[PDB]
């Protein structure tokens, strides 16, 4: 995802990602890891994959 | 800081998904998933930089 939406990967959130793409349940046991990947998943001209 | 009364609305806020991306979006007193299922009485917007 983009950086601003990493907050949406959490129980009880809303937004684009938390409603239309990826929803976590409220009674969620588990955990979330996210790291910036600008040097891998971004290229000049912009990845559109 | 600028205060703006808000009245006679319908709080769709899906239009904001198209363009604007918010770094922080924290809601106190309401869980954000319920913001579609509610009616808001005395709505003020306090804007600044
Ligand atoms: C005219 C200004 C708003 C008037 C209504 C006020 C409060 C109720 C609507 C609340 C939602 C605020 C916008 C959140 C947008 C989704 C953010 C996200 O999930 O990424």
């Amino acid at each position: 995802i983009r950086g601003d939406e990493v907050r949406q990967i959490a129980p009880g959130q809303t937004g684009k990602i938390a409603d239309y793409n990826y929803k976590l349940p409220c009674d969620f046991t588990g955990c979330v890891i996210a790291w910036n990947s600008n040097n891998l998943d971004s290229k000049v001209g912009g990845n559109y994959n | 800081w600028n205060r703006k009364r808000i009245s006679n609305c319908v709080a769709d806020y899906s239009v904001l998904y198209n363009s604007a991306s918010f770094s922080t979006f924290k809601c106190y007193g309401v869980s954000p998933t319920k913001l579609n299922d509610l009616c808001f009485t005395n709505v003020y917007a306090d804007s600044f930089v």
